[PDB]
């Protein structure tokens, strides 16, 4: 399957985990992998992860070769700046059909802890093959687009405060929605049966 | 899976 990457930046903090887990190694059946993220820790609170995610990397060291335990002991050896490079199955595109329509709808959010609580994944791409609309995967419950309740996943992100985000990559998008502001007015695309 |  054709992946999405990401590069995911978590700041650890001196007396606590970072409510990530971490399933597989060379001497397991799968590829490194997020596995479960902890309810309101760092790992869930950064809106950038998602269960199922691969870590191909972490502070520039690739996962692939290692068993899972020194993939573990890496992870906790790391002081505060850890940066994971992750892959994921790119988002299927929803195209309108005799049974499904588009609309829009604008939503305004205010940030807490310097988030939206919604994963966005997808983006434009130079190959073809991983380029996606920028698609919001997950709501994170009790975040602020969960509180306002609007924004479903499946949901396309078009626009951040009437920038739009036709044409630019994840890392573009992750940047206009990091240099928001405090509140935002996004546009939401949805679908409608009939 | 291991929790870090």
């Amino acid at each position: 399957s054709f992946k999405g990457s990401t590069v995911v930046e978590l700041m650890k903090k001196e007396g606590t985990t970072l409510g990530l887990t971490v399933s597989g190694g060379i001497d397991k059946d799968g590829k490194p992998r997020v596995s479960n993220l902890r309810q309101g820790g760092i790992a869930a609170r950064s809106d950038q992860l998602d269960v199922g995610d691969y870590i191909k990397a972490v502070n520039g060291i690739n996962l692939a070769k290692f068993r899972h335990d020194e993939i573990i002991s890496l992870l906790k050896n790391v002081g505060e700046r850890v940066v994971l490079e992750v892959e994921y199955e790119l988002p299927p595109v929803s195209i309108q059909g005799s049974s499904v329509m588009f609309r829009t709808v604008e939503v305004t959010l205010h940030k807490e802890g310097n988030t939206f609580g919604f994963v966005i994944r997808g983006g434009a791409h130079d190959d073809r093959n991983k380029s996606r609309p920028v698609v919001i995967t997950c709501v994170r419950p009790g975040g602020p687009a969960d509180r306002e309740g609007t924004i479903k996943p499946g949901d396309r992100l078009l626009s951040v405060d009437g920038i739009r985000l036709l044409g630019t990559t994840h890392a573009e998008a992750m940047s206009i929605l990091k240099q928001c502001g405090q509140e935002a007015t996004l546009l939401i695309e949805y679908d409608v049966s009939v | 899976g291991t929790e870090v």
